[PDB]
């Protein structure tokens, strides 16, 4: 309800290294293929970081309804751009319950 | 084995067929049957049907 | 046997380090890729080398 959103601009992006930082996947983009993003180049990039459940995961994508994507986070239909989302159970859970 | 799900070890193997225009070695465990001609039939030769 | 990572990789078309230099495949590729975790079997506490 309340996700960060960080711009970044004037820097040289190589994309190769973000399978480094984190454990995920798929690097699932809807515009732009994954491995041409180190040719071609943009004007400004936004990074939005949020914790979501498993069942809420499909809901971020372009033309979805639901509760996320009704309520909470919405993504335009004309979106290009990538969707990276991988478990974290190990940091982000507790026996007692995260409030 | 601490890692991530994403920095697992994976075992691929990969079977790359090529498709049939020499003689056939390798086929599937189809019962042949006896020829016949002359006669409208279905055919099945080498896995080409008609 | 490679990481989570360049299990996607292992397909016609693809770039990156697997697809680049170490393994590559043709673009009209037939045939079928498997893939399975082996936890069990490639990773060691003192660390796989
Ligand atoms: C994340 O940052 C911390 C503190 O700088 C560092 O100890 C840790 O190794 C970093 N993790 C990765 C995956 O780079």
């Amino acid at each position: 309800y309340a996700w960060n959103r960080k711009r970044i601009s004037n820097c040289v992006a190589d994309y190769s290294v973000i399978y480094n930082f984190a454990p995920f996947f798929a690097f699932k983009c809807y515009g732009v293929s994954p491995t041409k993003l180190n040719d071609l180049c943009f004007t400004n990039v936004y990074a939005d970081s949020f914790v979501i459940r498993g069942n809420e995961v499909s809901q971020i994508a372009p033309g979805q309804t639901g509760n996320i994507a009704d309520y909470n986070y919405k993504l335009p239909d004309d979106f290009t751009g990538c969707v990276i989302a991988w478990n974290s159970n190990k940091l982000d859970s507790k026996p007692s319950g995260n409030y | 084995p601490t890692y991530g799900v994403g920095h697992q070890p994976y075992r691929v193997v990969v079977l790359s067929f090529e498709l049939l225009h020499a003689p056939a070695t390798v086929c599937g465990p189809k019962k042949s049957t006896n020829l016949v001609k002359n006669k409208c039939v279905n055919f099945n030769f080498n896995g080409l049907t008609g």
